[PDB]
């Protein structure tokens, strides 16, 4: 498969523009990852500004973003995890749990943007 | 310091072409390659006025400067990579504009201080030739500079004529005298 | 004598996916959508208040005709 590549030429305080490269912008509500080596940064896309620019809201910490990462896209919307394996743990908004008990495993994977 | 201000309504593209040109001397050849340009436009109209649409692309636009460049090699130096800049800055819908407000400079530069002869009705030869001798004879013009001349038709005024250049103008026509003589009596 | 014969059959054929199926008396392209409105170029006879269709099978309906975009 091939991943789709974006640069971030926007910053302004906590939302996120990038370019993408033509026959590859994402659909409204697509999330998109960026590694910072602090942790995984997650944005999601709102608005499609012509030129092959989508404008986008964070989803953590904006800060120390240089222009011009390379944002990779996830196709999809954001997945948090289902089922009964989700019981009595803490989750964020992406699905990344911070009550230090592992990783959640389970079988499925969900969107949070269904009609 | 350049000559003749653009200021403001994006004639700075072409502010910026001219100084940067002109410290180079090539300001001629930029010209006349954007005649030649303008031209080639013009003598290629289905989409060559109607692929200057927002809605293309970048690469697109910057295919089209290529495919624009590809029917004649160096195209001048300066003005086929400015086309690029505007490829990129996707402001290529006002270019022929800029065209011909380089054309304003460039003119300027050699000094055709376009004028006019305004009237609602074309005139003979012999007054043309007369109202340009006196204009070219005249302050108004410091010589070592041109003086264009176009008579234009107006309906809108009553006849008569009115001179205009350097937007400096004397009006003796009709419609205005008319105009000053009501007010006076129209008290 | 050749070459712009080139020039305009490349030209015309390199944008042949863009224009063809197209000019724009009743398609359009999708300039710019955002917060449930797309601008859209194009479309150089749709009344107001006329309902457009999508190619992926949402409708839509146009209010501000605009001049640059719809």
């Amino acid at each position: 498969s091939t991943p789709i590549t974006g640069k971030v030429t926007a910053v302004i305080g906590a939302i996120v523009d990038v370019h993408f490269e033509q026959s590859e912008l994402p659909a409204i509500l697509n999330a998109l990852e960026i590694k910072t080596p602090q942790g995984k940064l997650v944005l999601e896309v709102a608005q499609h500004l012509g030129e092959n620019t989508v404008r986008t809201i964070a989803m953590d910490g904006t800060e120390g973003l240089v222009r011009g990462e390379k944002v990779l896209d996830t196709g999809g919307p954001i997945s948090v995890p289902v089922g009964r394996e989700t019981l009595g743990r803490i989750i964020n908004v992406i699905g990344e749990p911070i009550d230090e008990r592992g990783p959640i495993k389970s079988k499925l994977r969900k969107p949070i943007h269904a009609d | 310091p350049p000559p003749v201000r653009l200021f403001g309504v994006e004639g700075t593209y072409a502010t910026a072409l001219y100084q940067a040109a002109a410290k180079n001397s090539s300001i001629d050849a930029a010209f006349q390659s954007l005649q030649k340009v303008e031209s080639t436009v013009k003598k290629n109209p289905k989409l060559g006025h109607l692929l200057l649409n927002p809605a293309l692309s970048l690469k697109d636009r910057n295919s089209v400067i290529d495919a624009i460049v590809e029917t004649h090699k160096n195209l001048d130096g300066y003005v086929v990579n400015l086309l690029k800049v505007l490829s990129e800055n996707n402001r290529l819908g006002c270019f022929e504009k800029i065209a011909s407000d380089f054309g304003v400079l460039n003119d300027a530069h050699n000094g055709l201080l376009k004028g006019t002869v305004t009237s609602a009705e074309p005139l003979d030869p012999k007054s043309f030739k007369r109202i340009e001798k006196a204009l070219s004879a005249s302050k108004l013009v410091g010589q070592g500079k041109s003086l264009k001349l176009e008579n234009v038709v107006k309906p809108e005024i009553k006849g008569g004529l009115i001179v205009e250049l350097g937007d400096k103008t004397v009006d003796l026509s009709i419609s205005t005298k008319i105009q000053k003589l009501n007010k006076v009596l129209e008290d | 004598k050749a070459q712009p014969t080139e020039v305009s059959s490349i030209l015309e054929e390199r944008i042949k996916g863009v224009s063809d199926e197209a000019n724009l008396n009743e398609t359009g392209r999708v300039l710019a959508v955002g917060d449930g409105i797309a601008r859209v170029f194009g479309l150089n006879n749709i009344q107001a208040e006329e309902l457009v269709e999508f190619s992926s099978g949402v409708k839509g309906m146009a209010l501000n005709l605009e001049p640059g975009q719809v």
